[PDB]
């Protein structure tokens, strides 16, 4: 009741400024409090004000220290004390926040309370080395089929997601989220990927429909959300990927995997760009400050496969960029580009050509790729890459009087792309990726009208869910395709083709 | 008067300075009023410059001011006058009436800056509007909460889009409407003034079904920057102590990304990327996050928003692009083509578009629509060299239905009968799947495509065959 | 050789005076002068105003120097340069600025520190005599550079104290807690 | 008030040490803030408009622009040698 | 039924705005002089801790 | 102007060319050094030509009819309205009247670009008689430059076509 | 430089009116081809503030630029404002 | 032995401020003594009234302005020999193949004509 309150007020009681540093603002404008003091302060330290402002000290001038406001300036004027927290910037990590969304600073934004967070650990901190990284030997699965096949994903791996404003590109994303509540049912941590969705600069309404569609998805029980809003200051925004890096190593150095979204860097960005610019420090090429670079390689390079000797874990990471109207080159995603190892390019046109979710997989590359996928997969679909390559090329030949090899590349290729589509917000397990793959390798599907492409699909799965779910098992246990295995698969696509 | 004087010490324009004395420095974001000949100028607090000098950012007009002038402290953000009775005045930006029905009777006041409600307050949406504008029905339909976006360039008459909304939405909703303008027209004003005068939305005699904050684009950069904080806040008073759903209505949002340009670089902010503010995304955002559909009340901004030189990938509009919910690009050169609605089809897309959640039948037909449209731009390229000769039965038969689907989109509004004379044709949203499911079906590639052109339904397609039949 | 770097803007002539007039050992000498004639400057207000007012030309001011010269006679001639250094640099708007960062060197050389003890009304000397004890008793002051402390009286601060030297504080204004408490009790 | 090349600390110390500078200074300097290739230097006051001027590291350098408080040389060479 | 929840929340802004009257009543009591010499003395207290 | 309005008689106001007074308050920006707005023309020309601009208008009927029309003249350079004076005075009219260069050497002079020449708020004023008349004129038009486009690959077009090619030429 | 300046003490201010009908006049309102010497009826200020909301009304009286693509194409009435680039 | 005070850490842009007759050489290197073992810093203007600008090598992070230098004299002297021979070594010269130390005889200046 009010008694509530005033108790809290008074369990609010302590006072004493008795602090070897004190600080006072000389002159605060646009959030850029300079203050006379705080001789002793680490770089990056944690200040906070009268007002209760929490900032950090990016200009350690030499006479004064320029801090930044992660607070309103409303409540800052001239003179006041700033008190010297004396901790860098640090946020708690642990294993508290699974299935827990968290702003910045860990306060609860789904009001989950307090987090059962062991550590506090700094925001930046460097990455793994050499010696700390053993090569990745294990995928993880996406729950789509292109990006499965024709763009394998490892673990510990960064392959960006560079694609079109708002074409569902975090949809893209949420679909792979989805997949890997099947394998966190599953036992072993290593396929126990918990994952870290980081939205930046994304309105509060938005990110209610992402908590909400997860919540149905039962996600939050190993979904992570490190919340910098669109309201949350430029701060905030610009250390919340550094902060959400470090809740992602707890789990990583423990030895776990998991998987971190960082979406979309872009805004990031712009968050720098704001910092640097109010702070008079130069901006680089295209505006964008000029070290957004060492910037967002360090964040990017804290996502690996580490040794064994460190535990045999990861982070695996997929950040996504936002094309400036599909402008691949601009300072931010040149940089960006050179960074990642892949690239997963949306295509506008697909879009709206009906392939909902839209890849363009020419666009779409991996530089790890199949060195960690799924043999059975691998098997299965060596085929399917140079098929489509043919597709591609016969596709300019499709607009009258056609050579019989063209028209039969035309056809193949029509009905590999209708398999191809995506259900958006529908995963799918490698058990039921890999037959209906095989049919269409087999040209099984060649046969199959196109229109009824989307019906054998369904029907070919529930097909071999009664008759065969023996395949499907072996398929599921064996995860490589035995010659006796893909004869009796053979046999049960030619049986359910032929109705 | 106030200890709290100031004595201004630079006039450098809309930056002026004001140099308070000891103890006693008005906080940042505060309102000044300094008594004028010309009443009293408004200058929100934006710097502290330290040694109890100022810098402040004027609000009002700066001429005639002479230096070492006494300022008094009003404090905190500009507060207006926010009441039940306020629907019914056009509002200056300082909160006074400008259409003299003498002062608007204040139950409360407020400041015009406002603290975004916080993840808990927020509610998902998932409640369908529906205008009647088949090309808003069915390819991208509108949702009651919604943040829509009427991006578009010039030409395309934003306001007379808008017009039409106010038309039918607000007329067929029981809550009220805030209608803001930001940096428009005079001529645009008295237009409106008039036009909602005359529909009665404005209904003098008794109260408004809206209000009115019109803010021009004589105003002085300062005022255009936080016309639209004002217009927020009366908003707020409907959706909280009143506990209503408003239909909030702003123009044109380019205005206000502008203003903040003009008023970064008075600020001695270096001009950012494209000329535009360093703190664009955070004023954008300020503005997007304060507009929610909370608990107490559920508010449907529609935000125009100019594009200048169609180019959207300029970062003013790119960066808007992002923060609204159910975006519609009206291209030029569709309008040109004579469709009216001047909606590209295939650039307008809204968040509620989600498959089931519209209707399973009504994504899977808008669907065909959109691939059928879509197979149609790139077949004229085939058209322009090949000819259409090249283009076999099926491609043919796609191509006549598109021709016919794209001046079916074509229909008449009400607020064209100013510009034509056709009074607009309200079209049901259910009436419209079916009306298009129908032409898919090829029940109705019997009929014309200039009978498909400026009408309604297909019973109206189908009176106008008999129209041109005879 | 400065105690603490009271970096530029009339501490870099605070500076190289403290280091010159500490090389000739006459930094009392100096101070002292050199608060004399600002005082009686300051107390001659026609052109302790005008002093500031930047109208002056090099020969204007050399003119005040002049006047300024038979305003003290002598002590420490490089404080009689300093003054043909601000004629010259054209300011002399900011002279007591250099004279109190000059005031902070000196005493600081001395070793005395000069703290306050602001309050809402002025204190009482039991309260200053204890505050001292404790202030010298704390191993945070624990001497080797004097105390001097100036209660203040502040309305702004209402109810409490704040105590302030070293850039150490305590802070016990109410005002604080006060704001705290109110915006705890909106629910 | 303001930041001039004349209140540098160290010019600064010399004049309010009373040290007359007798001419010395007025045809010899001494280097000050050195870096970006091109030097500050206090005095050369007899300086030719583009002289050569050969400094303590050896290098030598033409002096570009010639201010009042300092004169700023050009390096005619790498500024590693220079201090 | 909103404006009873309302009440209930509107009640506790009411009673801000009487902590702020009794604030005007502590600070011009001799609470004023008293209880800041027990901040003083408190603070001493403190001070002598370190 | 504002005595003839204020007199309640009709004016019109012709700038030619508002872009020199952009260079004009460039310069006078730059000379008392108050940061430069966008291709360094001032960081508040917008205002200073949006309240010039407003000032025309028709005077309302309870004050009278005197109006005064304007007539903005931005010439621009290189033809790109992207560029900041020309961006900044598109949003402060009520129209623009967009010519064209190479329509001037193909003989259409007076050249005026059609398909940029726009009207945001759109037509009501003109004669009654004539508004009548050219009701189509627009439609003829736009039709005549989508076939000429075609035309010119010399593709085989249809009568149809023709008819508006033909018709479009006239 | 060093010159002392008087405040003239007076807002800048142009002589207005209809007697400048026919007439070249340069900025500070002298005609500048000098017909006859100043004609007008009173002077006014330079900035004043456009007619409001209240003080405008709608325009529909038209004006003819007799060029017949003008006419049709793009309107103007008395009171408009139409951008020629 | 020459020592100096750090006076500014603006960015990764660190001024320092070093005592009477004892002021660096541009390109000579800097090594603070720091919880993260040392950071180097390369000496690359002087600012005057005693300062230097450097720049940093490794990371920025709980820097306070005081910090001591020594200067080690000249530009970084990285170890040679067939020792380093299929040695990785990052800048400082100091192995991150975590072959353990330094088994090379003789270290030289990473700048040279």
């Amino acid at each position: 009741e009010v008694s509530s309150i005033l108790e809290e007020r008074i369990k609010g009681v302590s006072d004493e400024a008795n602090l070897n540093e004190t600080g006072r603002v000389l002159a605060v404008g646009d959030g850029i409090a300079r203050v006379f003091g705080l001789n002793n302060i680490q770089a990056e330290e944690l200040v906070e004000f009268s007002s209760g402002v929490k900032g950090m000290a990016l200009n350690l001038e030499p006479g004064q220290v320029g801090i930044v406001l992660f607070g309103s300036d409303r409540l800052v004027k001239e003179g006041e004390l700033v008190k010297r927290t004396g901790n860098i910037v640090d946020v708690p990590v642990g294993p508290g926040l699974l299935g827990r969304v968290v702003d910045a600073l860990g306060n609860p934004i789904d009001g989950k309370g307090p987090i059962d967070a062991a550590g506090r650990s700094r925001a930046q901190v460097k990455a793994p080395g050499i010696l700390p990284r053993r090569s990745v030997h294990e995928p993880v699965q996406t729950g789509l089929k292109a990006v499965d096949a024709l763009v394998p994903i490892g673990r510990g791996q960064r392959e960006l997601i560079i694609g079109d404003r708002q074409t569902g590109k975090t949809a893209v994303a949420l679909d792979t989220i989805l997949n890997q509540k099947r394998w966190n049912n599953g036992s072993d941590e290593s396929k126990k990927l918990y994952c870290v969705y980081v939205a930046v600069g994304q309105k509060r309404s938005t990110v209610a429909q992402l908590v909400q569609t997860l919540e149905q998805h039962d996600a939050m029980k190993y979904s992570i959300i490190v919340a910098a809003t669109a309201s949350e200051a430029a701060p905030l925004q610009y250390l919340a990927p550094f902060t959400a890096a470090s809740i992602g190593e707890w789990f990583r150095d423990n030895g776990k995997h998991a998987l971190i979204v960082y979406d979309d860097l872009s805004k990031q960005a712009v968050a720098y760009r704001q910092l640097s610019l109010l702070l008079r420090r130069p901006p680089g090429r295209e505006a964008y400050p000029g070290d957004v670079f060492y910037l967002h390689s360090r964040l990017l390079e804290r996502a690996a496969k580490l040794s064994e000797k460190e535990g045999s874990g990861s982070l695996t990471a997929l950040p996504v960029i936002e094309t400036q109207g599909g402008d691949v080159s601009a300072y931010i995603p040149t940089n960006v580009i050179s960074i990642t190892d892949g690239q997963i390019f949306l295509e506008a046109e697909l879009f709206y050509k009906g392939i909902r979710p839209a890849i363009n997989v020419g666009l779409s590359v991996s530089r790890v790729g199949s060195a960690a996928q799924v043999k059975a997969l691998k098997q299965v679909a060596g085929s399917l890459k140079l098929f489509l390559a043919q597709y591609r090329e016969v596709a300019a030949f499709a607009q009258s009087d056609l050579d019989a090899s063209t028209k039969q590349t035309l056809v193949r290729g029509e009905r590999l792309t209708q398999l191809l589509k995506q259900n958006q917000y529908s995963p799918l397990a490698t058990e039921e990726q890999v037959p209906l793959i095989y049919a269409g390798v087999n040209g099984h599907l060649d046969g199959i009208e196109l229109s009824r492409i989307g019906e054998f699909e369904s029907s070919f799965l529930s097909y071999l869910k009664s008759n065969h779910n023996e395949l499907l098992t072996e398929i599921r246990e064996k995860g490589e395709l035995s010659k006796e295995l893909l004869a009796s698969l053979k046999s049960a696509t030619e049986s359910f083709v032929a109705t | 008067s106030t200890p709290i004087t100031g004595k201004v010490t630079a006039v450098i324009g809309a930056i002026v300075d004001v140099h308070f004395e000891q103890s006693e420095l008005p906080a940042i974001l505060n309102a000044l009023e300094i008594k004028t000949p010309q009443g009293k100028l408004v200058l929100e607090v934006a710097q502290h410059l330290g040694e109890n000098t100022v810098r402040t950012i004027a609000m009002d007009g700066t001429e005639g001011l002479v230096r070492g002038e006494k300022v008094l402290d009003t404090g905190g953000p500009i507060s207006v006058p926010v009441g039940r009775e306020t629907l019914g005045r056009i509002i200056n930006v300082i909160g006074e009436p400008i259409d003299e029905r003498g002062p608007i009777k204040s139950k409360l006041r407020k400041p015009i800056h406002a603290d975004p409600p916080s993840f808990a307050e927020q509610s998902t949406s998932a409640e369908i509007l529906e205008t009647g504008i088949k090309v808003v029905d069915l390819l991208a339909p509108y949702a009651r909460g919604g943040k829509i976006g009427l991006f578009g360039g010039a030409g395309v008459g934003k306001t007379v889009f808008i017009q039409e909304l106010i038309n039918n939405i607000a007329k067929a909703h029981g809550g009220f409407s805030v209608f803001t303008g930001v940096g428009e027209r005079t001529r645009e004003g008295n237009d409106l003034y008039r036009e909602m005068k005359e529909t009665g939305v404005i209904n003098l005699e008794g109260e408004s079904k809206v209000a009115l904050v019109f803010g021009q684009m004589n105003e002085p950069p300062g005022a255009r920057a936080r016309v639209a904080l004002t217009g927020l806040t009366i908003a707020e008073y409907f959706r909280d102590e009143e506990g209503q759903d408003v239909l909030l209505f702003i123009d044109n949002i380019f205005r206000f990304t502008q203003a903040g340009s003009e008023v970064s670089a008075l600020l001695g902010r270096i001009p950012s990327a494209v000329g535009y503010q360093p703190t664009l995304a955070t004023d954008m955002g300020l503005l997007q996050e304060r507009i929610t559909t909370t608990k107490k009340g559920s508010v449907t901004s529609v935000q125009a928003v100019y594009v200048p030189a169609d180019d959207l990938t300029d970062p003013a509009p790119a960066t808007t692009f992002a923060h609204l919910d159910a975006t519609t690009v009206l291209s030029r050169g569709i309008s040109e083509l004579g469709i009216y609605p001047a909606v590209d089809p295939l650039d307008s897309k809204s968040r509620l578009l989600d498959a089931a959640v519209v209707g399973q039948e009504h994504y899977d037909v808008a669907s065909k629509v959109q691939e059928t449209l879509q197979t149609y731009k790139s077949l004229q390229d085939i058209i322009a060299i090949l000819g259409m000769d090249e283009l076999s039965e099926q491609d043919k038969l796609t191509v006549e239905r598109a021709r016919k689907i794209q001046r079916f989109l074509s229909q008449p509004f009400a607020v064209a009968e100013v510009f034509t004379g056709i009074p607009g044709k309200l079209v049901r949203l259910k009436d419209t799947v079916a009306s298009f499911k129908a032409v898919l079906e090829g029940k109705y590639d019997n009929i014309p495509e200039h009978a498909f052109y400026m009408v309604g339904g297909i019973e109206d397609v189908v009176a106008k065959a008999e129209k041109l039949a005879a | 050789p400065p105690p603490v770097r009271l970096f530029g803007v009339e501490g870099t002539y605070a500076t190289a005076l403290y280091q010159a007039a500490a090389k000739n050992s006459s930094i009392d000498a100096a101070f002292q002068s050199l608060q004399k004639v600002e005082s009686t400057v300051k107390k001659n207000p026609k052109l302790g105003h005008l002093l500031l007012n930047p109208a002056l030309s090099l020969k204007d001011r050399n003119s005040v120097i002049d006047a300024i010269v038979e305003t003290h006679k002598n002590l420490d001639g490089y404080v009689v340069n300093l003054l043909k250094v601000l004629s010259e640099n054209n300011r002399l708007g900011c002279f007591e600025k250099i004279a109190s960062d000059f005031g902070v060197l000196n005493d600081a050389h001395n070793g005395l520190l000069k703290g306050t003890v602001t309050s809402a009304e002025p204190l009482d000397p039991k309260s200053f005599k204890r505050i001292e004890k404790a202030l010298s008793a704390s191993k945070l002051v624990g001497q080797g550079k004097s105390l001097k402390l100036e209660n203040v009286v502040k309305p702004e601060i209402k109810g409490g104290l704040i105590v302030e030297l070293g850039d150490k504080t305590v802070d016990l204004s109410i005002s604080t807690k006060i704001q705290k408490l109110n915006k705890v009790l909106e629910d | 008030t303001k930041a001039q090349p004349t209140e540098v600390s160290s010019i600064l110390e010399e004049r309010i040490k009373g040290v007359s500078d007798e001419a010395n200074l007025n045809e010899t300097g001494r280097v000050l803030a050195v870096g970006d290739g091109i030097a500050r230097v206090f005095g050369l006051n007899n300086i030719q408009a583009e002289e050569l001027v050969e400094f303590s590291s050896g290098v030598k350098g033409m002096a570009l622009n010639l201010e009042p408080g300092q004169v700023g040389i050009v390096l005619f060479g790498s500024d590693r040698l220079v201090k | 039924v909103r404006y009873e929840a309302s009440l209930r929340q509107l009640e506790q802004r009411q009673l801000a705005k009487s902590v702020i009257s009794r604030v005007q009543s502590e600070l011009g009591n001799p609470k004023f002089q008293e209880k800041v010499l027990q901040q003083s003395i408190s603070e001493i207290e403190q001070l002598l801790s370190k | 102007g504002e005595w003839f309005r204020d007199n309640g008689k009709h004016a019109l106001i012709v700038y030619d060319d508002l872009s020199k007074q952009a260079v004009a308050y460039r310069q006078l920006s730059l000379l008392l050094r108050r940061p430069p707005g966008r291709e360094a023309y001032p960081g508040d020309v917008f205002y200073l030509h949006s309240r010039l601009l407003e000032r025309a208008a028709k005077l309302s009927e309870k004050e009278g009819s005197g109006s005064l029309t304007a007539l903005p003249v931005i010439e621009t350079q290189g033809g790109d309205v992207s560029a900041y004076i020309p961006t900044n005075v598109i949003s402060i009219t009520d129209g623009q009247i967009f010519l064209e260069a190479e329509l001037f050497y193909k003989g259409i002079r007076p050249a005026i670009n059609v398909g940029l020449s726009v009207s945001r708020v759109g037509s009501a004023a003109q004669v009654k008689a004539l508004k009548q008349v050219a009701g189509s004129l627009k439609l003829f038009l736009a039709q005549y430059r989508e076939v000429a486009a075609f035309a010119q690959f010399g593709s085989d077009l249809d009568a149809s076509t023709k008819q508006t090619l033909v018709r479009g030429e006239r």
